[PDB]
């Protein structure tokens, strides 16, 4: 039960790392290409360089401690709260991850045991390296 | 156990990607050698000079200067860069003045430091002690005797 | 130690001011870099 | 007549417009931050631009003068051909960040009033920054010579 749930969480979070790594690799490839053979006017090249560097930095900072924990809801939603917002494009941009700076992930810190924001269970990830050591849950309602 | 304190959360760690190791990203318990960069970024030439001697700073400076031109579609031979790098490392700094005429706290060239040490060891018997110093373009230019 | 002069393909002659050549070579493509 | 327009352009633009509409639908509910939405649109339209460029490269016959000039190495590049016959793509505001509204029309078919108005920012920025570029290059060359 607990072990199987931990394995499933590890698998999903590993998929999240896979998506992050693929996006970072694509950004690095585009940055390298733009440095050498962009082609055109210097302002557009510099703007592309800056944008790609910003994307690289934002993705790179999220490598460690990518996800803080699951946030189940009574409204039949499966929000994941982490460092960045990630969406599966083929699924009409289904949120695979939500940044806690977003408003939809606001309740993580506002909701309390006696004041639930229609949420069901709040999970804490003890992240270390590329996997979570374990998790501790809290039930709200 | 050498410590690095003020590292900000805005950076990421070293990568190796050995053919069979498949390290990924070093997090904890990994082993690194002298001179390897720990946190991904731009290293400090002075730190490289201290840790890895004077030869390594030559290669580091030449490679890092080249990379910009190479990645931005410009081809320049390495000899042109290392000519400037040579001037960047002409002088050494003295910890304390010995029997030599030099006053302490001054930067002097090796052609002078070594010569004066060899001349004063014969009679004075107290050659100066010093270490290599890396200088910028401006400081190196302003130090001309003319 | 300097090797051949890139402009002539032969061993550099005595008296070549390689410092000016290096400075000009480094500075000429300067306008093609990002800021 | 030599500046041909790919027939695949319209379908790509419609598909990416549908994607942009989906992003707009998602944003209003609060699932994305303002910067998140802006960079998502930027990524979507960069993908659209690269797809249009690939279609343009594949469509043009090898003997067309426009592609003959580029492929022979005489002058120009494929990005100029894309912005000429393909789509102009994303443009930047004065601060250097991409405006999330792309320039669909190419110079061959003519830009609208507001597309032309927003295209001026980059040209003005480049014409202003050329002088500083030259000054910085001259200063670096002077120091290296000295």
């Amino acid at each position: 039960d607990y072990e199987d749930e931990l394995q499933s969480e590890r698998d999903y979070v590993a998929g999240l790392y896979a998506r992050l790594d693929a996006e970072r690799a694509q950004s690095q490839r585009r940055y390298a290409a733009a440095l050498r053979e962009h082609g055109g006017t210097a302002v557009e090249r510099d703007a592309e360089v800056r944008a790609l560097a910003k994307d690289i930095a934002r993705l790179n900072v999220a490598d460690n401690g990518l996800c803080f924990g699951r946030l189940d809801t009574l409204d039949d939603a499966r929000l994941y709260i982490g460092r960045l917002g990630i969406f599966d494009r083929d699924n009409d941009f289904e949120p695979l991850l939500l940044d806690w700076r977003a408003p939809m992930a606001r309740p993580f810190y506002v909701a309390t045991a006696a004041n639930p924001e229609n949420m069901r269970r709040r999970r804490q990830f003890h992240t270390l390296g590329r996997k979570v050591v374990d998790f501790t849950d809290e039930i709200l309602g | 156990e050498v410590v690095y304190d003020k590292l900000s959360k805005r950076q990421r760690l070293r990568v190796i990607t050995h053919e069979d190791g498949t390290e990924g990203v070093l997090s904890d318990g990994d082993h690194v050698e002298v001179g390897d960069q720990l946190m991904e970024g731009a290293a400090d030439p002075h730190e490289v000079l201290r840790v890895q001697g004077p030869r390594e700073v030559q290669i580091h400076l030449v490679k890092e200067v080249q990379e910009v031109y190479r990645a931005q579609g410009v081809s320049i031979h390495d000899k042109h860069i290392e000519v400037i790098v040579r001037q960047m490392l002409r002088r050494v700094t003295i910890i304390d003045s010995g029997s030599t005429e030099f006053l302490p706290g001054s930067l002097t060239e090796r052609a002078e430091f070594e010569a004066e040490n060899r001349r004063v060891v014969a009679e004075g018997g107290e050659p100066a002690a010093g270490r290599p110093v890396l200088m910028g373009i401006t400081k190196a230019s302003l130090a001309t005797d003319s | 130690c300097y090797g051949r002069s890139m402009a002539t393909g032969k061993l550099v002659d005595i008296g070549e001011a390689v410092g000016i050549v290096a400075a000009q070579s480094i500075g000429e493509p300067g306008t093609q870099l990002t800021m | 007549a030599d500046v041909l327009v790919p027939p695949q352009k319209q379908e790509i633009l419609e598909r990416h417009e549908a994607e942009a509409d989906a992003i707009e639908r998602k944003y209003q509910r609060g699932a994305l931050n303002h910067t998140e939405r802006n960079e998502s649109l930027v990524k979507i339209w960069q993908d659209a631009t690269e797809e249009v460029g690939k279609a343009l490269e594949e469509f043009y016959p090898a003997d067309n003068p426009i592609i003959t000039i580029v492929k022979s190495g005489a002058t120009g590049n494929l990005t100029q051909t894309r912005t000429l016959a393909g789509m102009k793509g994303l443009v930047t505001n004065p601060k250097g960040e991409f405006i999330p509204r792309p320039i669909k029309s190419s110079f061959r078919e003519g830009l609208t009033v507001l597309e032309y108005f927003i295209n001026t920012h980059g040209a003005r920025k480049g014409l202003a920054d050329t002088a500083l570029r030259t000054a910085d290059s001259g200063y670096l060359t002077r120091r290296l010579v000295d």
